């Protein structure tokens, strides 16, 4: 079934309590840490003895 | 609870495991916010029961 990214995440949220205003009000915010997230991702399995 | 689509010329609200369209009130929707911080904003009407039955 064919759905936004956005209001997928936002479906996401309804199971934790958090509602979707908030993913609606802070939706680049979210993009934000997501993308830092992912880019860090890489720097810390760059070396990672383990 | 549910998700808000349009067969093309009206907007509805139906829940997400099955087509059941039902018209915008003020019981299936909860107010948040302005129109400004939301991207993706579409005008439309929020029929409420109450100033209806409330001519009389
Ligand atoms: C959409 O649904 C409404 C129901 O009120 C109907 O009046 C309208 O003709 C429908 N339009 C199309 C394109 O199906
Ligand atoms: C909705 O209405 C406001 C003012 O009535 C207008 O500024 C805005 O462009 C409209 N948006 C759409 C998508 O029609």
């Amino acid at each position: 079934l064919q759905i936004p990214f956005p209001m997928q995440m936002a479906y996401r949220f309804n199971g934790i309590g958090v509602t979707q205003n908030v993913l609606y009000e802070n939706q680049k915010l979210i993009a934000n840490q997501f993308n830092s997230a992912i880019g860090k991702i890489q720097d810390s399995l760059s070396s990672t003895p383990s | 609870e549910g998700v808000f689509v349009s067969n093309g010329t009206h907007w509805f609200v139906t829940q997400r495991n099955f087509y059941e369209p039902q018209i915008i009130t003020t019981d299936n929707t909860f107010v948040s916010g302005n129109c400004d911080v939301v991207i993706g904003i579409v005008n439309n009407t929020v029929y409420d029961p109450l100033q209806p039955e409330l001519d009389s």
